[PDB]
């Protein structure tokens, strides 16, 4: 229970929780789950129109001055309406303490841009509309990062193949590189390794 | 590596050389030597092994909920404590 | 484009796995599979990285190869 | 813990103060630390003369794949298909058969050197320790096509340097 | 014959740097 | 206005960037990064591989030190399965962490020193860096690109014969430092090259969420070690630089001390080694020996499945920091549980600082900006992915 | 019908050429596993692939074709193909049927299961 | 002395060379097909059958963890050889 | 008083005491057109206060960022400012609505 | 109507009679398995199914034992766990070490069982007994060596195939399964023997060696060899 | 129901639209120089009338805004001497062979679907 085992830290654990239903109070508008694991990690959801009013909060001292947008970390799962989970990692370096606040989004909703608040986000913007779709409020420029020129697709949207659609390659009498339909050989030959007999039941969701 | 040669260099060096030698000679070490043997491993003996204690993927647990989606002298309270000051530095105060 | 704008006799090294043909990536919508696709490669070197010795062979490889070529003689005969 | 950098500050001296515009003037120091640099005209370089001579390598060192055969002279491949579970840039094709002596036996065994990122994955992964990434590197070819080898070719390399692959599993078998 | 490599001993050595004005 | 495409072509675009400048004079105005030039994309392709397979992506991110990135992965994969490594593992992570830092700083100086066109310090450096790669290669068979630091640890044991000779390694190498030392550190023309550069205010850093020495120079002391001795690092003695000016002059004078501090750790790293496995003793995570696999039955029947379908993290989505030198290191991890992760963003501690230069550009001279990209140890490889 | 055809960036002719298959995945009939018959998923259907000329490799057509997606339930996944204007065909559920069983119903004389020798 | 195909080429250890009207042997021309010199086949009987007087049999391949995991010959019949599922050598108990 | 700030952001403003009088008085006195039911408006006077006695605590400059267990306080008085319009922002966003709008169940299901 | 009797906390409204089994896997909690079978016949042999009730003094058989009013099962309690070691030690202290070899080793519930349970490590040091092969037909190979006493096989094939020619030989240690004398086993249900095998015993001849599952696509449809649909 | 993009009901959009075909129909000479196109001019006009004519089945003004959003970001790439020649040509796709919509060859040709 210990040579291999990791130990719980407690401690911490009770302190985040505290303060967590201390920012529990503060914010009762948007803020919901105070989830708190044994990782010491907790983490706090947000309404999408309340993106902003909280963020802006979290940077100014309560607390926690949760300074430096470390990451806005993004998720798709199709299943959900709200497809969308962006996240906002976060580190209040006066309290070394770090926190996870999340949120959801539709496909047409224009989530609140923090380009304002943190500007850090001036490519966790491009990089998440363009790998997606998550149209954002109001940024100095939509233009796709990463992404070519022409090209049309949303990767990361776990959806369409993981080769894409696209398969440029230089052409002769055109004297020049053009995309092409992908024809690839071999195949990316995708095995199921997804084991029948839950390992843990102490998780499992209940059939209902 | 004559040593007239070599006084010049270290001359030019302001320091030795020889001291601290720079292109690897005679010493290096032994490419064949005898076996590894490599240790046991702590959890070898045979009088005890039960999954049941060893296991660490076994204790993990989702995370508590508190206020969650569904179901006054608070003292203001700090997630942790507050960073604390460093030293500076002590046996090398400054570069 | 590069590759064009260098004057004759111009040669191209591929190296490495990914330029060899998309490498570990070889299935991504990133990276563009074989570089011979762009440009006309000539000798390949194998390696994730190559070793820097094996890259250095693989030189010695085109020395020889152009050491082999003759386009004077061809061209007497022509 | 935290140390500053720089941040001293220089003596009003002026002894020191004529020595730092003596600096600013002679450039002195440009000189001593010109002079370091003749330091190296006089010691010996280090080039490897290649390829009359060659880099050091460990003998784990990884490289040109080969089959390899049971000392009997039975190849060791079972076609487990699990090296092809693990190739993470899945360079691995395998369609085992039976053989007509009805043992299991690859019958196109191939990788391509083109998608093969040398981790040695399969080298640990063999139950029958079948393939080895064995000690040779060079192998650059005039050619793409003959980067995508067969059983056939890998058998061959298989061939060629057993002895020295057998050697050098002989040098580190224990570690595994 | 149980063994591995811990450190056989391992003299002294000086991150500190030094610049003689000679 | 010129408008002007930079690299990637430039020895000073390391192959990369095409920052477009559209000059006046010679003195900038617009001038911005592009980027994706590199975008190998690799966070889908991390999802469909088990999580013994995502293990070489790392070392193909930061192109030079390794075992650190590999280690950034480690952690963050035993904290969901909840495991501690024997201690001989970390005593080698922190070694080969250090090792690694110092292949790193000497690239990062070196290069530096190649665009303001020193040079020398290039050959008098690399000859050492392949001093080292020999020892990756003693360790791991490669060269480079060596997967030794793994989740349940590393692969394998130590050869006998290291442990003599890297001390011999570093019995020689402060000196080499030395001969640094009566260069660039003093030299006359570098420091105006490089002083009063590229200064960057507390506040942007902090707002930026700039980390490592970059905050280090310009007088932030945040650091991601004493903070968080996620290690040994508690146990290792050593000591960390600030910078004053933020000048970069600041930031160089931090590596070289940084690298007289893994001259320091590596010091105790070689002197506290326990006996010990280096890997965990689970078979359901940690692979049985070659011996022990082929008589016992259990043992090769969790071999055969960790090679096959490997080990299951219980589900979960988590965020994990790194001390890279670099700077703070991205593992956001999203995993069903399933081998396959769901998801996983990997933020570059040099995403920040790109994002961060064009607000150092304006109103800098060409020279200036190909200063700053040395600035900031940026290998562009982990920056677009 | 929201319909995000052009929101999407795939080619025209896949989503013309071909309906996708929504469904609930099988047990293992050669394991006993019951875990993977929960949570839906939706695949498209197989085209063909030619061989490889060259060293007898698959070489597929259609890009998308390795394409697997899970869902909750069978209206998500019908919400899904609607909106990604796809056209689909839905599948129930097999939950097995429960079997009255019984340690001695092997036995009795009268009955005619007495199996025999154990 | 590997069987010869019509158009002359070696056909591989594994049996299926191309066909008369097979274009695709066009490939070979001005190269060499390669075809292994040593099958395993042949190597497979060429060994003596080992025997021995017990009964059940412990193979290993030759090598401790040089070689196949450790495997349990049954030799029941002595109306058939015990062929290993690894070695593929015979084994047989003579009595 | 320390000579050189050490960061390079931050400017030395000498006085720092009256300064931040200055600054609680004012957040004081956001925080008072602030409505009581706000459940910030407790901890922000909470922490006002407290603070603003423990400036008054100890005089010089010196002891002053051992009072507050933090090095240079210097800085605490731009947080403070920070936190000057953090309270001008309190009053645009109300009194404090518990909630609006909540997830399908769907959401933070997690796993999936 | 239906009797009440609780899984680890939550009651249920299980059926009258009926197996712990059933009960457990009403709530969806699984039990560990073998010779059992879903529509085959309850027998006793291979007790992988060991749980303890929380009242039981030992251990109960949760694939047979009936259910009944106040009983409660903490399938996840400790006793269990210990006693489903207890089951996979011993199957693996003799089992072949021929998982690669095995047509069934790349999928075997033996294998994904191993996986939920049983040390990692194990503690053979003698000798293990291999039986000789023993066909029983063209179309179904029988390695056995690796079945493991499990009985699913002779309770399929003596009833619903209606052929007995299959069965138990001898007791004590080498008792085997292998049927009596040279004849093959012979029926137009020949095949499905094949599924019914938890392990690689009885791999088909004709698909052996050809493939691994993993590997494997899966399309469905219906065969129109039979009109039976 | 759920807020708008930035346009609602379709004029708000429809204005943008013509904001953009202009945007586009003035540039495009400019672009025929920039990268000294062998098309005839009036080729690349048609073809802005033609990318216009793919969108035809659009009816929510959040997708017709967004369209523009993006058309217009394209625009952007295009205007500031970004992409390529090839690039530019990508939209022609003249390296590919025509498509017989005709069942009939669709047999004649392969499997398909
Ligand atoms: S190692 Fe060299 S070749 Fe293999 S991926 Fe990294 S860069 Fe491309
Ligand atoms: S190595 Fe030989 S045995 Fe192991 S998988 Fe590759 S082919 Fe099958
Ligand atoms: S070499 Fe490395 S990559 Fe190529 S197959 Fe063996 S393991 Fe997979
Ligand atoms: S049966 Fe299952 S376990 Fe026994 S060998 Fe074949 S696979 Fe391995
Ligand atoms: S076949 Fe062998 S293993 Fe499968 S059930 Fe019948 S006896 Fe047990
Ligand atoms: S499950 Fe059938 S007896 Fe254990």
């Amino acid at each position: 229970t210990r040579p291999t085992v990791r130990p719980r830290n407690d401690v911490a654990h009770k302190q985040l929780s505290a303060f967590g239903e201390y920012v529990a109070e503060i914010l009762p508008k948007y803020v919901q789950q105070v989830q708190v694991s044994c990782f010491n990690e907790l983490e706090v959801c947000i309404h999408p129109d309340g993106v902003i009013p909280v963020l802006t909060f979290l940077r100014d001292h309560t607390n926690a001055q949760f300074k430096s947008l470390v990451d806005l970390t993004a998720v798709d799962v199709p299943t959900r309406q709200n497809r969308f989970e962006i996240v906002y990692n976060l580190l209040s370096l006066r309290f070394n303490s770090r926190i996870r606040v999340k949120t959801y989004t539709d496909e047409l909703t224009p989530i609140e841009s923090a380009v304002s608040v943190f500007k850090a986000a001036n490519w966790y913007e491009r990089e998440i509309w363009d790998m997606f779709g998550v149209f954002f409020a109001n940024h100095p420029d939509l233009r796709r990062i990463l992404t070519d020129y022409g090209f049309e697709g949303h990767p990361f949207r776990k959806d369409f193949p993981l080769s894409g659609y696209v398969e440029l390659r230089y052409d002769d009498e055109v004297k020049r590189v053009v995309a092409e339909p992908v024809e690839l050989a071999q195949e990316f030959r995708k095995f199921d390794l997804n084991s029948p007999w839950e390992a843990f039941p102490v998780y499992r969701q209940p059939p209902e | 590596a004559t040593r007239l040669i070599q006084r010049l260099r270290n001359w030019a060096s302001g320091h030795d050389l020889q001291g601290k030698l720079q292109l690897r000679y005679q010493e290096i070490s032994k490419r064949t030597q005898p076996p590894p043997k490599l240790p046991v491993g702590p959890s070898h003996k045979l009088s005890n092994n039960y999954y049941c204690t060893r296991d660490g993927r076994r204790e993990s647990v989702p995370p508590s909920i508190i206020m969650s989606s569904q179901k006054t002298e608070k003292k203001a309270v700090t997630p942790a404590p507050p960073i604390k000051r460093w030293e500076l530095s002590s046996d090398q105060p400054y570069l | 484009k590069v590759y064009d704008q260098m004057p004759e006799p111009r040669y191209v090294v591929s190296m490495g796995s990914c330029a060899n043909g998309g490498g570990y990536y070889h299935y991504s919508y990133s990276v563009v599979r074989g570089c011979d696709r762009i440009v006309p490669v000539d000798i390949y070197i194998p390696g994730c990285p190559p070793t820097a010795e094996a890259l250095l062979y693989g030189i010695l490889q085109l020395q020889r190869k152009i050491k082999r070529e003759r386009r004077l003689q061809i061209w007497y005969r022509r | 813990t935290y140390k500053y950098v720089n941040m001293q500050d220089p003596e009003m001296d002026m002894k020191s103060v004529t020595d730092r515009a003596a600096r600013t003037l002679l450039w002195t120091e440009l000189f001593r630390g010109l002079g370091m640099t003749l330091s190296y005209l006089f010691r010996e370089p280090a080039t490897i003369n290649y390829p009359f001579e060659k880099g050091p390598l460990s003998p784990r060192f990884r490289g040109e794949h080969a089959l390899r055969r049971y000392p009997s002279g039975e190849e060791r491949c079972i076609a487990c298909k699990l090296c092809e579970a693990i190739c993470p840039a899945q360079a691995i094709t395998i369609e085992a058969e039976p053989r007509a002596d009805g043992s299991r036996r690859t019958t196109r065994y191939d990788i391509d050197m083109t998608k093969c990122i040398y981790c040695g994955f399969c080298q640990e992964a063999c139950p029958v320790d079948a393939i080895v990434e064995g000690p040779n590197f060079e192998f650059s070819t005039e050619t793409h096509e003959e980067l995508l080898y067969n059983k056939e070719k890998l058998l061959n390399n298989g061939d060629k340097w057993e002895a020295e692959i057998a050697a050098n599993i002989q040098a580190d078998y224990l570690y595994r | 014959k149980q063994d591995m490599p811990p450190p056989g001993g391992y003299g002294p050595i000086d991150y500190k740097r030094n610049l003689p004005r000679r | 206005n010129i408008t002007l495409n930079f690299g990637p072509q430039h020895p000073a675009a390391h192959g990369v960037l095409r920052l477009v400048m559209e000059l006046s004079g010679e003195m900038v105005r617009k001038c911005d990064p592009h980027i994706g030039l590199l975008h190998r994309g690799t966070e889908k392709l991390i999802e469909y591989k088990t999580y013994l397979q995502a293990l070489p992506y790392f070392d193909r991110l930061d192109y030079v030190s390794m075992m650190c990135n590999e280690q950034a992965y480690s952690l963050a994969v035993e904290k969901l399965l909840n495991i501690r490594p024997p201690p001989r593992a970390q005593w080698i992570r922190v070694l080969f962490g250090e090792i690694t830092r110092l292949l790193n700083h000497i690239m990062a100086v070196t290069t530096h020193a190649l665009d303001l066109g020193a040079m020398t310090p290039f050959f008098w450096l690399f000859e050492e860096r392949e001093k080292m790669f020999e020892f990756y290669e003693r360790v791991s068979g490669a060269r480079m690109h060596a997967a030794y630091i793994r989740p349940g640890g590393v692969h394998q044991d130590l050869p006998l014969g290291l442990m003599d000779d890297i001390y011999q390694f570093s019995k020689n190498f402060s000196l080499r430092l030395d001969e640094l030392e009566e260069l660039l550190t003093n030299n006359r023309i570098w420091r105006n090259r490089t002083i009063d550069i590229g200064v960057v205010t507390a506040e942007e850093a902090l707002n930026y969420g700039f980390s490592g020495v970059m905050l280090r120079g310009s007088g932030i002391q945040w650091d991601l070690r004493k903070t968080q001795p996620y290690d040994v690092y508690d146990q290792v003695e050593f000591d960390v630089p600030v910078g004053s000016r933020g000048d970069c002059y600041d930031r160089y004078l931090c590596r070289v001390e940084e690298m007289r501090q893994s001259l320091r750790i590596i010091a105790q790293c070689l002197n506290k080694m326990p006996p010990g496995e280096i890997k965990v003793d689970d078979a359901k995570v940690s692979p049985p020996k070659r011996a022990e696999m082929k008589t016992s039955m259990e043992s090769l029947i969790h071999h055969f499945k960790l090679y096959t379908e490997g080990y299951q993290v219980p589900p979960g989505a988590t965020y994990t920091a790194i001390e890279a030198p670099k700077g703070e290191f991205g593992v956001y991890l999203v995993s069903d549980g399933s081998s396959r992760p769901y998801r996983c963003k990997i933020k570059a501690p040099g995403f920040a600082h790109l994002a961060g230069l064009d607000k150092m550009s304006k109103g800098h001279m060409l020279a200036d900006v190909v200063a700053i990209i040395g600035t900031q140890d940026i290998v562009f490889g982990e920056v677009d992915r | 019908k929201l319909d995000i055809t052009t929101l999407t960036g795939v080619p025209e002719e896949h989503i013309k050429t071909r309906k996708v298959r929504i469904f609930v995945p099988a047990r293992n009939n050669m394991q006993s596993g019951v875990n993977n018959t929960k949570k839906w998923k939706m695949e498209f259907d197989t085209r063909e692939r030619w061989e490889n000329p060259l060293m007898g490799w698959a070489s597929t057509a259609d890009p998308l074709s390795n394409m697997v997606l899970t869902f909750s339930t069978k209206e998500d996944a019908v919400s899904f193909a609607e909106k990604n204007g796809w056209s689909y065909d839905i599948e129930e559920r097999k939950v097995p049927k429960p079997k009255s069983k019984s340690y001695g119903a092997n036995f009795s004389w009268n009955k005619r299961t007495r199996v025999s020798t154990k | 002395g590997v069987r010869v195909s019509p158009t002359g080429e070696k056909v591989t250890h594994t049996g299926q060379v191309y066909d008369d009207k097979d274009y695709r042997r066009i490939r070979f021309v001005g190269r060499q097909k390669e075809v292994n010199e040593n099958f395993a086949i042949d190597l497979i009987a060429e060994q003596p059958v080992s025997e021995v007087e017990t009964r059940v049999i412990a193979c290993d391949g030759g090598g401790g963890a040089l070689g196949h995991p450790k495997v349990y010959i049954n030799l029941d019949k002595e109306t058939k050889t015990g062929t290993c599922g690894y070695c593929g050598l015979q084994f047989r108990q003579h009595h | 008083l320390k000579k050189t700030t050490g960061l390079v952001g931050l400017a030395v403003c000498n006085t720092p005491h009256e300064r931040l009088r200055i600054l609680y008085t004012k957040i004081l006195d956001v925080l008072e057109e602030i409505p009581k039911n706000a459940a910030y408006r407790k901890y922000t006077e909470q922490i006002t206060n407290e603070k603003l006695a423990m400036v008054k605590a100890e005089p010089d400059v010196k002891k002053l960022e051992d009072q507050l267990q933090g090095g240079q306080l210097e800085e605490v008085i731009l947080q403070a400012e920070h936190e000057l319009n953090l309270a001008r922002k309190m009053r645009e966003w109300k009194l404090w609505e518990p909630l609006v709008e909540e997830p399908p169940a769907d959401q933070w299901k997690w796993p999936i | 109507n239906l009797i009440e009797v609780f899984v680890d906390g939550q009651s249920v409204m299980v059926e009258p009679g009926t197996t712990v089994l059933q009960a457990c896997e009403k709530v969806g909690m699984q039990i560990p398995r073998f010779c059992y079978h879903e529509r085959l016949s309850v027998a006793g042999n291979c007790r992988m199914c060991l749980v303890e009730i929380e009242k039981a003094p030992k251990v109960v058989a949760a694939c047979a034992m009936p259910v009944m009013k106040g009983w409660n099962i903490l399938t996840n309690s400790e006793k269990s766990k210990k006693a489903r070691e207890g089951v996979m030690e011993f199957l693996l202290a003799n089992h072949p070490l021929d998982c690669p070899i095995c047509d069934q080793g790349g999928e075997c519930d033996l294998q994904d069982q191993s996986m939920m349970f049983g040390n990692d490590r194990s503690r053979f040091l003698e000798g293990k007994r291999a039986v000789e092969d023993k066909n029983i037909g063209p179309l179904v190979k029988t390695i056995m060596t690796r079945c493991i006493q499990c009985t699913r096989c002779i309770r399929f094939a003596s009833e619903i195939a209606g052929v007995d020619d299959l069965g138990t030989t001898g007791r004590g240690n080498d008792m085997q399964v292998g049927t009596y004398i040279e004849k093959m086993f012979m029926s137009e249900l020949s095949g499905n023997i094949i599924d019914i095998c938890p392990v690689g015993a009885l791999t088909s001849k004709p698909y052996a060696f050809t493939a691994r599952p993993w590997e494997t696509r899966k399309t469905e449809s219906i065969d129109v060899m039979d009109a039976v649909g | 129901f759920v807020k708008p993009i930035f346009s609602r009901d379709m004029n708000e959009a429809k204005r943008r639209v013509r904001e953009l075909y202009r945007a586009w129909y003035r540039e495009v000479p400019n672009t025929v120089h920039q990268f000294q196109l062998d098309i005839t001019v009036k080729m690349g006009r048609d073809k802005v009338r033609e990318m216009f004519m793919k969108n035809a089945h659009v009816t929510d003004p959040r997708v017709v805004d967004l369209l523009v959003i993006k058309g217009k970001i394209e625009l952007e790439e295009t205007i500031k001497v970004w992409k390529q020649r090839t690039h530019v040509m990508r939209f022609f796709h003249e390296t590919e062979a025509p498509r017989p919509k005709d069942f009939l060859s669709k047999f004649y040709v392969g499997h398909d679907p």
